[PDB]
């Protein structure tokens, strides 16, 4: 997994060397930032049935053409996989802001999404709007406090980069 | 940790993982007069992935001197670099000078290219050269043909990729990956298979046989078989280990076929009992047992759990269990 | 003939397939063994 | 196969020396419970058919796939053999839980099991989630009074979860 | 596990 | 790697004698049936993607274990991969069909399948189900019995073609068996 | 490879839940003693060759047997092959104290060194006698109970880590055990 | 130089991936305790030639064979050269303690010092007591404060570790 | 490779001189001004894809000449391999921005790529022109000046962030001119 610890042990054992003094230096920001992305992750935890149902209108609210027959969102098993999909990702997020890097987002989502998304015909752009809507609706002080709302759009533009 | 879920990954626990997360690139063409650590990284983990983790001491170490001098300004890593120091006495010392021919030359394969050889003719085609011109044509016939260039950037260092889907190996060439590369504590002195004298594949890699995969540091692991023949035409012997075959009428009967592989047998332990039997011991031939550990067995299917009781209840440790 | 066969040489330029390599990789295999004799 | 009394004698013939006077007011205070660990399993193997079904039937109310037709829960058989796989775990964690030391767990229940169910086809995170739901209903069924005089047992259910839970990650 | 030579020419036969 | 003309040369080197007469009646006949080979082999890598996605949609909606949470299929990376591992196999009894002996089928594809998906921990039996499905398709696209697509050839016979790719299919299912 | 944050993720991935709640209480815990667990890897870090140096000329001034002619750390390369050995071990037990989960000692150091040891001939008792010997050195030098050399802390209790570093320590004496 | 910023962007140039909120994460423990380290560094700096004069005296203190003819303190050109080498020693050091990490050391001071000091036949164990005797000689709160204690320190017994 | 601590160091290194008193005014400055650095490197990595793409298709979209026929970025793998040439640019960029120092950026990205570009008949000067329209997007993300999207920051000022990112990026385009 991508983080903070992960990273220096990797490159304190391809140098094959202790920990030195950077290492250390490196998880005491670890120690910093925890008490925002913690709570971040907390509050998309006790809320997120909410929030996956109000990011799956969105993409079928901008593309009602899915549900056309012939297209990926015909009968009522195409959008519960739909929400299923978009619960998965909330939930990788909710990982991310925990274990403090985007390790779970970058094996459990994004890598090969690619070549199931094209050969299972569905469309990334759709998959992309859930996400770019679910990062508009967080205000500073209602939703999170203000760097939760900073760490929580982080992860939010990281999948959606990673996804466009 | 074992296992295939809980990390929604396999290739890791099969004791993959610090090959997983190194690629040592080489980002520069030359050295920066001044700066002397980021080759060191560069040139220890080509030491610990062409002599396959042999440990070099400083004295051994500084009998290349040179090599690494000339690779710091007028060389390759991947050509040129790793070419010449297998030309080394410290290379040919431990990977040509004891080893057979053919075990020199699939040791060459697991260090330079990352594999391991596919038939017959991948052995046939690099003792040709070395029967012709000698060594030096032979180790340079692993770089110059076609594969080394297109597989690796000529500044990185060699990996692992024995076990990947997109070298254009065969699937019993993925499973004597493992039989060679055992986790990340493993030399080739190391091995079990390979003593620093022996040929690790010597007839399942010329055979094309596929050989069943045990993860490392699995709770049977410690398994190690011999090879005997079993005719009259090469003169063989019958009983070391059980045919990996499932041939005649109790293929079936009792169901579905396995091979399962046991490796822990001592004398303390057979009864129903917990404990030793005290008294003399052993048999007035004076033997064991069981006269040999890593015992295989055929077994069928309604047969597996009677048989999984009498290998626990005795001191066994299923090493392996695979379906015929 | 000479051989069973006729490859051509390794030290021969252009064996090395210059398309989706790095920076440092690109241009160690388009100058490969074409470096010695502009120094003629 | 060992209990938690021989496992600092062989750990203490391996430096081939006595036990020191802590290591035996460790070992006495370990008798000194002694009563309340077999109230332990106790209750815990006088329920156990209703553990093993009660945990069967959420799972397959829980997962319908695996007695849906092609299901690895499919048939009698199959079936048959999945209602007492539960009950030998169930055993062996009584067993290692009367022992003090999961020796006997890993000897003869854990050893080589998960490649016997990939040798299988099962899937090892259901046999997982398996255990989990009857580790839940053995420590709910752990501390009642049920007539037993009120006291503490939490340093002995901590160590009956911990028995159920190093089941339940070996088998996946 | 199929022999095409050999059923061309028992179907030609 | 041995096709359906050398199959008779190393069958008659074992007797080491000249082959004529008595042996050309395969080969003739081999020839003399090749364009409905062809045609069939067009006709199979003409619909591959469809087919390959086909099997592994039809897979995981018999047995929905495979994308619950710790199946085999679950996350992107692993459904991704079982895509590849399908139609790797498809590839594998294209070049077989088109070869007309299925010596490349053994050699570079199952030879030592069975224990890479047991290392793996790949459950070896849904991928019997997708190879059926993926049969299923073939035999159908051979003998134009296709419901969503129709195509266009020559009128005739050609159910050897048929019963050789069956032949070729549960040889591959019966590999990782 | 996984740090105590990244096993309530794949904890909580088996059940597809959200971690929030309940399964916070130990990584806040892990947060507020990040101080204490820092301060430790930082002493032992610190007094690593000593540590290393020590308990090989223990396990060897207990059986001399070893530096025999013949025995298994009798010459020069024999015996720096040792202090190598035993650094290694060092080195990812300090990993898995500095991560809070012993995931990185189990992928790169133990899995396999059981009968790495066998094919060598390296005696098995002798390793655990230089393990122990490691261990009660690092729980000296967590506690700050060492009689050779005192450091500088800040005045508190952290035997919680010097339990995890003991119950890393006897965890690879089992696995070559 | 092995920093915490270096090796971040090594690793992402190594994976080829931009900087990620773990990368950032890492430096906002150097924003931490650049707050100790630099006050350490700087008390170094103002104070050196008093350690060193000190540092040099204990060395020859521990080993007075030194200074008999047919060793390496023979003349006065040796112990001003032995005076100069734990100056410059110290003065790694102090670069240590501005980078964050051990950079400076391992390159200026570290590698390749073992064939110098064996070919020119100086003895490591007083080259060093002097680094030995230098961290001993450290209070908590009179010399600097308690972090910067620690923070010396460290890379104290990270040259002791590098040398013996 | 060398950060903004680093460059101290070598810049101290040729005096042997310690780094005390009159050289510490940039690095308490450098710390104090970091989470303003940060904030600027976090707003550049989230729009990333956007510039590039927005980037080449202005490229493109001034000269048409490029997706002629038998021009530079005329088929998919030409396009492909230019999307991605800019994409490496901006990354390496945004390391020397994270850094504070411009070494990175000579180093892997620049060290060469004057003739690379030569010798594959890539048009040198039409780089510049992207380059140019990535640091003109640069700097309005920095500044929030950016009429797309609006992101959320602190009050304050930040133009020496600015400067320094359009004093990178006139780097990366000369040295390629
Ligand atoms: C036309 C004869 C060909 C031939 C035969 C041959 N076979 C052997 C040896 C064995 N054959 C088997 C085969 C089977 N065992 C079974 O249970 C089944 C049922 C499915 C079969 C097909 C076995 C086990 C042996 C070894 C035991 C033995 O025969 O003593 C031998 C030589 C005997 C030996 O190897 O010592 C021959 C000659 N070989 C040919 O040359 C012919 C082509
Ligand atoms: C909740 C049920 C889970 C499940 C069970 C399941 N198991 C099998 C098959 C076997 N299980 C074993 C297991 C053991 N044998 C032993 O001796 C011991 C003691 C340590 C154990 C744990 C064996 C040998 C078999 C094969 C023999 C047989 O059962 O006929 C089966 C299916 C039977 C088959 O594969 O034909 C099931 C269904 N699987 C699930 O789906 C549940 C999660
Ligand atoms: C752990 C990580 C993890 C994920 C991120 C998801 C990723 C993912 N999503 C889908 C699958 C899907 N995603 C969608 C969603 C959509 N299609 C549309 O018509 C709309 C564009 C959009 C609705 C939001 C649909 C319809 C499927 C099912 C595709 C199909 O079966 O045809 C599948 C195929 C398997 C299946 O779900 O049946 C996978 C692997 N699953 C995971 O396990
Ligand atoms: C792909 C295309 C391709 C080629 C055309 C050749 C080109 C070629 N020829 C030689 C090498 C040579 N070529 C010649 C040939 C000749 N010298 C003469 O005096 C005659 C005019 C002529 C023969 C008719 C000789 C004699 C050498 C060897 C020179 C030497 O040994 O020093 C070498 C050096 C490597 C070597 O062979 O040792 C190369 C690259 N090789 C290739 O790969
Ligand atoms: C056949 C086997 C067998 C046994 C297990 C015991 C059962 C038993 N347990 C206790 C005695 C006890 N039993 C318990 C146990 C509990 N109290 C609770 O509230 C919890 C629900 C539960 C913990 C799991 C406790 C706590 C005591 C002792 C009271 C105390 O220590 O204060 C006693 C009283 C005598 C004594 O205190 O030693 C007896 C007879 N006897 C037997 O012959
Ligand atoms: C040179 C490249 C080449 C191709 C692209 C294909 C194209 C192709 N198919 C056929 C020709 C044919 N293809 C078929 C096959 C079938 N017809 C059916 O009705 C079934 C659906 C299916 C078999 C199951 C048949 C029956 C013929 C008629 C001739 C024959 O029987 O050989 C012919 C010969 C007659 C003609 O020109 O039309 C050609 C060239 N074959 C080739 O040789
Ligand atoms: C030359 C022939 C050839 C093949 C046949 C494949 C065989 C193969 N498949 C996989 C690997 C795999 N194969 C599958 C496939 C499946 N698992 C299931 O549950 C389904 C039944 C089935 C899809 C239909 C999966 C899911 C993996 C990945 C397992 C993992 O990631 O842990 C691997 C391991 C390497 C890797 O891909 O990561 C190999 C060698 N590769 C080859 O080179
Ligand atoms: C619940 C999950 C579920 C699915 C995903 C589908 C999958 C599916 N398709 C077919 C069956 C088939 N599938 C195809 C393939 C195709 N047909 C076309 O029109 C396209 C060109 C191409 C890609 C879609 C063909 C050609 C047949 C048989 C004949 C026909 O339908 O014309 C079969 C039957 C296979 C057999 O007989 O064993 C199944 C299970 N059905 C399901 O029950
Ligand atoms: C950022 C990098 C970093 C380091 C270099 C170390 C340095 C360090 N140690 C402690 C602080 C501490 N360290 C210890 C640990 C111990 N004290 C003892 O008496 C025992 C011997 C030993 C545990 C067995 C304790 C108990 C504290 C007090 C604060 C706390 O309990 O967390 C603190 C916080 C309070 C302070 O500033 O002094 C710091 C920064 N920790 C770090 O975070
Ligand atoms: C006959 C051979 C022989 C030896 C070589 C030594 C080796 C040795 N040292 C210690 C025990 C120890 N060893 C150290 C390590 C050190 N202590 C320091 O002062 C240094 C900083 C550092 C390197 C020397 C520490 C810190 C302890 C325990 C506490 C202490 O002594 O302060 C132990 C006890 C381990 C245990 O409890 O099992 C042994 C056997 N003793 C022997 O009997
Ligand atoms: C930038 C990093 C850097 C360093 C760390 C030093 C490292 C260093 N020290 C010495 C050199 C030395 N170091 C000593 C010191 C001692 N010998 C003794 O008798 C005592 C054991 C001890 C006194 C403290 C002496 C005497 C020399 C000179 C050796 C000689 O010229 O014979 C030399 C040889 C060149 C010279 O100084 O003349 C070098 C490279 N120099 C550097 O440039
Ligand atoms: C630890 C990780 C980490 C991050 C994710 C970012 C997030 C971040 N940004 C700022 C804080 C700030 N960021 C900016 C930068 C800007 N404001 C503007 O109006 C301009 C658009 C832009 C510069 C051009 C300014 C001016 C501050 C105020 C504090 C300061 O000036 O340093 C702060 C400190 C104050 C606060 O907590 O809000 C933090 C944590 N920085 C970090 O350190
Ligand atoms: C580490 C730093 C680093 C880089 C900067 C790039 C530099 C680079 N670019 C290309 C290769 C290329 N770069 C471009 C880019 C362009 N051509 C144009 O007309 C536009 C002006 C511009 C896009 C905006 C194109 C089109 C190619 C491919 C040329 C070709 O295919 O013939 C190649 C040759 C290898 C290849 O990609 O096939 C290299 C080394 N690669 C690196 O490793
Ligand atoms: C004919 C072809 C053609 C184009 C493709 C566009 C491309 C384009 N965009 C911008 C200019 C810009 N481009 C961006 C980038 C973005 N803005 C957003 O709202 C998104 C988040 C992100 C991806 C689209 C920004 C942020 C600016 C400047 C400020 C702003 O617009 O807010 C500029 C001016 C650069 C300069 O000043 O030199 C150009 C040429 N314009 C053209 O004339």
């Amino acid at each position: 997994m991508k983080s903070v610890i992960t990273t220096v042990v990797s490159a304190a054992d391809a140098a094959g060397r202790f920990p030195s003094n950077s290492d250390l230096e490196s998880i005491q920001g670890n120690i910093q930032r925890s008490a925002a992305r913690l709570e971040a992750a907390e509050k998309l935890a006790g809320n997120h049935e909410a929030v996956v149902k109000e990011a799956g209108d969105a993409c079928f609210a901008k593309y009602a053409y899915l549900k056309n027959p012939g297209e990926a969102g015909e009968n009522q098993e195409k959008i519960n996989k739909c929400y299923r999909d978009v619960d998965h990702y909330m939930r990788l997020v909710n990982y991310c802001l925990v274990v403090g890097g985007t390790g779970p987002l970058d094996e459990w989502g994004i890598a090969g999404a690619r070549e199931v998304y094209r050969t299972l015909n569905l469309p990334t752009s759709a998959y992309v709007a859930s996400i770019a809507y679910t990062r508009d609706r967080l205000c500073v002080p209602r939703d999170m406090s203000a760097q939760a709302g900073v760490e929580f759009s982080a992860y939010l533009d990281y999948l959606i980069n990673a996804l466009s | 940790r074992l296992g295939t879920v809980s990390g929604n990954s396999s290739l890791d626990k099969l004791g993959l993982d610090k090959f997983l997360s190194e690629s040592n690139r080489a980002y520069t063409p030359r050295a920066q007069p001044g700066f002397s650590s980021e080759y060191e990284q560069i040139i220890s983990a080509t030491y610990k992935q062409l002599f396959g983790n042999a440990y070099i001491m400083d004295s051994e170490r500084a009998e290349m001197a040179k090599q690494e001098s000339m690779f710091r300004d007028g060389q390759l890593t991947l050509k040129d670099f790793c070419r010449a120091l297998a030309k080394t006495e410290q290379y040919k010392k431990r990977f040509f000078d004891s080893r057979p021919l053919y075990g020199a030359i699939e040791l060459n394969f697991k260090n330079i290219l990352g594999r391991t050889p596919d038939g017959l003719e991948h052995y046939r085609a690099k003792s040709a050269v070395y029967d012709t011109k000698g060594y030096e044509a032979f180790v340079d016939a692993f770089f110059d043909d076609g594969e080394y260039d297109e597989v690796y950037d000529d500044y990185t260092v060699p990996f692992y990729r024995g076990y990947k889907t997109e070298a254009n190996l065969s699937m019993a060439a993925f499973t004597h990956f493992f039989r060679m590369v055992r986790g990340s504590s493993t030399s080739d002195k190391a091995n079990p298979n390979s003593m620093q004298k022996d040929i690790p594949l010597n007839y399942y890699g010329i055979t094309k046989t596929p050989l069943a995969v045990i993860a490392p540091g699995a709770a049977g692991t410690a398994y190690t078989e011999s090879f005997s023949g079993t005719g009259s035409w090469q003169s063989g012997r019958a009983g070391l280990n059980a045919a990996r075959v499932a041939l005649g009428v109790p293929a079936t009967a009792n169901g579905k076929s396995f091979r399962v592989e046991v490796t822990g047998y001592t004398q303390p332990g057979f009864g129903i009992t917990a404990g030793t039997a005290v008294g003399k011991l052993y048999k007035a031939n004076k033997l064991s047992r069981y006269p040999r550990s890593n015992k295989s067995y055929v077994v069928g299917f309604d047969e597996l759990t009677p048989l999984y009781q009498r290998i626990t209840k005795n001191g066994g440790t299923i090493a392996s269990i695979t379906p015929l | 003939l000479t051989g069973y066969d006729s490859k051509s040489s390794p030290n021969f330029p252009n064996r090395a397939a210059t398309r989706e390599r790095r920076t440092v990789s690109f241009n160690a295999r388009v100058a490969r063994n074409k470096s010695q004799a502009k120094k003629i | 196969m060992l209990d938690a009394f021989a496992k600092v004698v062989a750990q203490a013939d391996a430096r081939g020396e006595f036990l020191s006077n802590t290591q035996i007011d460790a070992l006495s205070k370990m008798v000194k419970e002694g009563n309340q660990r077999l109230d332990i399993v106790n209750k815990v193997t006088s329920n156990a058919s209703a553990i093993v079904t009660n945990s069967a039937r959420a799972l397959f109310a829980e997962q319908p796939q695996l007695i849906q037709p092609g299901g690895n829960a499919y048939t009698s058989r199959r079936m048959a053999a999945c209602l007492r796989d539960m009950e030998i775990v169930l055993r062996y964690v009584s067993y290692a839980m009367i022992a003090g030391d999961s020796s006997v767990l890993d000897d003869r229940c854990l050893n080589g099991l998960r490649e016997t169910y990939q040798a299988l086809g099962t899937p090892g995170s259901s046999v997982a989630v398996a255990i989990q739901k009857m580790k839940d209903a053995s420590v709910a069924l752990a501390n009642d009074t049920t007539g037993t005089p009120i006291g503490d047992c939490s340093s002995l259910v901590a160590e009956l979860a911990g028995y159920f839970d190093r089941a339940a990650v070996s088998v996946v | 596990v199929v022999l095409p030579v050999a059923r061309a020419g028992l179907a030609a036969t | 790697m041995l096709d359906a003309f050398s199959r008779v040369v190393v069958n008659s080197d074992a007797k080491a004698a000249y082959v004529g007469g008595s042996d050309l009646q395969a080969l003739k006949s081999f020839i003399a049936d090749g364009n409905k080979r062809l045609d069939a082999v067009n006709s199979i890598v003409s619909n591959a993607s469809c087919m390959v996605s086909d099997a592994v949609s039809g897979m995981i909606c018999e047995n929905p274990g495979l994308i619950s949470p710790g199946g085999n299929c679950y996350t992107n990376r692993r459904m991704a991969a079982c895509l590849r591992d399908g139609e790797i196999i498809l590839r594998y009894v294209s070049y077989a069909l088109l070869a007309g002996d299925a010596s490349v089928l053994e050699d570079r594809c199952l030879n030592g399948l069975k224990e890479t998906y047991i290392a793996l921990g790949v459950p070896t039996n849904s991928s019997i189900r997708a190879v059926s499905i993926m049969k299923a398709q073939a035999v159908a696209f051979i003998t134009n019995t296709a419901t969503e697509r129709k195509m266009s050839f020559a009128a005739g016979d050609c159910t050897s073609l048929a019963s050789e790719v069956a032949s070729y299919f549960d040889r591959v299912g019966a590999a990782i068996s």
